[PDB]
């Protein structure tokens, strides 16, 4: 229930015994969800797949669907990526991306 | 380096302990009064 | 006599300098001149007006703005944060003998006047206070957590000698230690002494604890706090839970308890207060100026004032004109009354915003929180029954049970905003019944048996069952609330996000326009500025009290009766008297919006319209046509009455032309004030007299 206020109004308004507080939650949320019955049923809509209520679903700016296909080449590619990455450990580095992201977030684009 | 300076200019366009500041900017006005 | 000087150059320290007689007298004269010659941007002598408004109410306290003290007298602004106690004493004396020049008999009312400094620019975060700020004037903000009672503190104490009748002369009491005589000058007996309780002069004292506001920086960290001392008239300037803004001298003294606690020579600190504002009560009727009253009362003359006020609520929201109207009526509010001195009925108006997601209901509540003073905001599971009403606790130091204010008691003459109201628990939601109707909160707990005042307007927002409102069902059939809680809401509002591509285009263009307009960098009437609206609301809620003398009793009774008849067949609940009194309150609120001292037929028509449109909104979509026809034809959807005034004008012109052949605007309005058609302005802004070639002019008065 409190997620409703936090997602949109970016605040959490507690009013209980001994404390009244409108707390700040200026936060971007990256949610990960499990569909009902484990497998994502393509015949059913996404609303039918998950139990999230319509007010909650309206909060999210983007919904993405990851479905486990039975593809042989995809399985081989996943296994290869895991194994060769694990063996490798011994375009841009994460520090460069951090610096660019912090630099880029200072821009406030207008709307033409 | 002109384009890098232009990027700095764009960054500064979007860019948008104080008792001593107050005293200095006020002492300017008092200097004007004396003059 | 002591000669005038350039003040800013000296070899002494600032405190020593302003303590010396010459510069003290010069400072005194400068502040006197500043009070008697400062002017507004428009040229109004500010402090004559402020002193008159002080001496009328006997407030014995003069508020001065630093941001123009610095403009007028530079060196006074220079010395003030550096030597505040001394300069404020000098200011007090100068202000006193200015006030005794303006009102010579005011010494009968008070012998001393305090100068209170406001808008001090050297604001400080509460945890950022350091030794660098000691004995200097600071400004801080925080929530008041604790307050002592108002206590008498010694200020000028005379001691009776321990062995004889003599009174040892006045000692000026300090905030650091209890001043004492030592031994008597008439006979050198010594040690203990008796205070002369009658001749000793006392002053009001109140010690408060303030800490950082919970949402400011305390992101899971514990908040820092400071003690502050309020003296004389500053007592009762704040209560626990108040988001105050405090100006005061950061003062320190030796404390042996802290020394033994820390094992170091650590000195306790306290803020000697000099001004207390509140960051939610940004405007108050005690601070309104004559120019503010004048421009408010000029705005009320406009016939479009109702539309201007409605358009001025949440101007960044497109559409929802019915919502803005209902929120305006609740924001202004009706008139409380007690006929016979034995039967109370509330004046406040309650609103409920039901509807589907993405319709700015929570945004409306946030706007009301921002615009209205003494407002609070809470949400769903975040609220509790006990926190909403009131809570009983072991007192922190006494450890005896004490009652404490909840939400509806802290908003006792403001607005309590309850977002996502459908999602509360039932035990939490049912707690507000007494507060919503009887406007009291009665507690019988732990030996406390008392009733607190909760004269609060509750504005709530909710979703229907399943989130999405379905027009196939009535309001009662899909809201999930019960009749006792529904009927306590005077105004029911339904918002639906139904598709309509032209309206969607207009709404989307307005939303994009708001996003580009507010970059950091249905209205048709233009709003008021929000500062003007805050002044207008706070003026109208105190300086205006609409009376009721006649409202067309049979019309309202017939309306209510067949409203009950139609409601019996469908799904919203006009419980008997609450809807009648809702209409009375809304008529009083509309009169308050127009600054009317007495309720008129137009206000009653507006209240009837609001009630009926809300009731029609609660019907099934198929039933709205028949219901709307039923109420619209008979029950006073009084849109306009141009035809009577058209033929009155034509009759008067026919008689006048016949008289001429064998000031007509005065002739028109004479018959219009005789017949009950008094709102003639609609006739002049309507095309009926225009295509009959009539026209008007306020100067010539020919038509
Ligand atoms: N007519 C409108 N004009 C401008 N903004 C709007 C309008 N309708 C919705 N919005 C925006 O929609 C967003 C969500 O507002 P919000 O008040 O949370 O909706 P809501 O009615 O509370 N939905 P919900 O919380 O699920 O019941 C805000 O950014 C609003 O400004
Ligand atoms: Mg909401
Ligand atoms: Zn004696």
């Amino acid at each position: 229930v409190a997620i409703h206020e936090a997602m949109e109004q970016q605040t959490i308004s507690i009013t209980k015994a001994g404390v009244k507080a409108t707390l700040n939650a200026r936060t971007s949320i990256l949610a990960a969800a499990n569909p009902i019955s484990g497998h994502y049923d393509r015949s059913k809509s996404l609303k039918q797949n998950i139990n999230l209520s319509a007010p909650i679903m309206s909060r999210f700016d983007l919904f993405f669907i990851l479905v486990d296909e039975c593809n042989e080449v995809t399985d081989y590619a996943i296994a290869r990526r895991i194994v060769d990455l694990h063996s490798r450990i011994e375009v841009y580095s994460l520090d460069d991306i951090r610096r660019y992201l912090l630099f880029a977030r200072q821009f406030k684009p207008k709307i033409s | 380096n002109r384009e890098l300076e232009a990027l700095k200019q764009r960054f500064w366009k979007h860019a948008n302990e104080k008792l001593q500041v107050l005293k200095a900017k006020l002492q300017e006005a008092m200097k004007l009064r004396r003059f | 006599e002591s000669i005038e000087n350039l003040e800013d150059l000296k070899g002494h320290s600032v405190r020593e300098w302003v303590s010396m007689a010459g510069p003290r007298l010069e400072i005194h004269h400068r502040f006197k001149n500043f009070l008697r010659t400062h002017v507004d941007s428009h040229g109004h002598n500010v402090f004559k007006e402020r002193i008159s408004d002080m001496c009328k109410e006997n407030r014995e306290s003069l508020v001065v703005n630093y941001e123009d003290l610095a403009a007028r007298e530079h060196v006074l602004a220079y010395f003030l944060p550096e030597a505040p106690a001394e300069l404020l004493q000098i200011f007090d004396e100068a202000a006193l003998e200015v006030v005794l020049a303006m009102y010579p008999k005011y010494d009968r009312i008070t012998n001393h006047i305090h100068v209170r400094i406001s808008h001090l620019p050297l604001v400080e975060e509460l945890r950022s206070l350091r030794q660098l700020h000691l004995n200097q004037l600071i400004r801080t903000s925080g929530v008041v957590t604790s307050c002592t009672g108002v206590l008498p503190q010694l200020s000028m104490v005379k001691y009776n000698c321990n062995k004889c009748n003599f009174v040892l002369g006045p000692f000026c009491q300090s905030q650091n230690q209890e001043v004492k005589p030592g031994s008597c000058p008439e006979c050198q007996s010594a040690g203990p002494f008796e205070v002369n309780m009658e001749e000793t002069i006392y002053q009001n004292y109140q010690r408060i604890r303030i800490q950082e506001s919970p949402g400011k920086v305390a992101a899971g960290r514990l908040p820092r706090s400071k003690d502050a001392i309020l003296l004389a008239d500053l007592v009762d300037s704040c209560k626990p839970g108040d988001e105050i803004e405090l100006t005061g001298i950061y003062h320190n003294n030796y404390d042996g308890s802290l020394n033994t606690a820390n094992g170091f020579p650590v000195f306790a600190t306290v803020i000697l207060a000099n001004h207390v504002a509140k960051k939610d009560n940004k405007v108050a009727v005690g601070e309104l100026t004559d120019e503010d009253v004048k421009m408010i009362t000029s705005l009320s003359k406009d016939q479009q004032i109702g539309e201007k006020i409605f358009a001025s609520i949440a101007p960044s929201i497109y559409g929802h004109e019915d919502i803005k109207r209902g929120l305006a009526l609740a924001l202004f509010g009706g008139e409380p009354k007690n006929p016979g001195g034995k039967h109370k009925v509330r004046g406040d108006i309650n609103v409920l915003l039901c509807g589907d997601p993405g319709t700015a209901k929570s945004q409306f509540l946030k706007y009301i929180e921002k615009v209205s003073s003494r407002a609070i905001f809470t949400t769903g599971q975040g609220a509790s029954a006990v926190g909403l009403t009131a809570y009983v606790q072991r007192h922190p130091v006494s450890r005896e049970w004490t009652l404490e204010a909840g939400a509806l008691v802290l908003a006792d003459r403001g607005v309590c905003l309850i977002d996502e109201f459908d999602k509360m628990n039932d035990q939490d939601r049912t707690s507000i019944h007494e507060a919503m109707e009887q406007q009291s909160i009665s507690i019988s707990k732990a030996g406390i048996v008392t009733s607190l005042q909760a004269r609060c307007t509750v504005i709530a927002a909710a979703n229907p069952i399943g989130g999405r409102y379905d027009p196939s069902l009535t309001f009662s059939e899909n809201v999930d609330l019960t009749e006792p809680i529904i009927s306590r809401f005077d105004i029911l509002c339904v918002v639906r996000d139904t598709v309509d591509p032209v309206q969607d285009e207009m709404l989307a263009r307005f939303v994009v326009g708001s996003h580009v307009r507010h970059h950091p960098s249905t209205y048709g009437v233009e709003p008021l500025p929000q500062e003007v609206l805050k002044k207008y609301i706070i003026y109208a809620k105190e300086r205006v009290h609409p009376k009721l003398n006649q409202m067309d009793q049979d019309k309202v009774a017939k309306m209510y009766s067949d409203l009950r008849k139609e409601s019996m067949a469908t799904g919203s609940i006009p419980i008997t008297v609450r809807h009648i009194e809702s209409m009375i309150r809304m008529a009083e609120a509309h009169a308050r919006i127009h600054l009317r001292d007495y309720v008129i037929e137009d206000d009653v028509n507006m209240a009837i319209r609001v009630m009926l449109e809300s009731f029609i909104d609660t019907q099934k979509f198929s039933v709205m046509r028949s219901m709307r026809k039923t109420f619209a034809r008979y029950l006073s959807f009084r849109r306009d009455n141009n035809e009577l005034l058209l033929f009155i004008l034509k009759q008067l012109v026919a008689e006048q032309v016949t008289y001429q052949r064998n000031v007509p605007e005065k002739d028109l309005v004479d018959k219009a004030r005789q017949i009950n058609i008094h709102n003639l302005s609609a006739f002049y802004d309507s095309e009926l007299f225009r295509m009959n070639k009539f026209s008007h002019d306020l100067k010539r008065k020919m038509i």
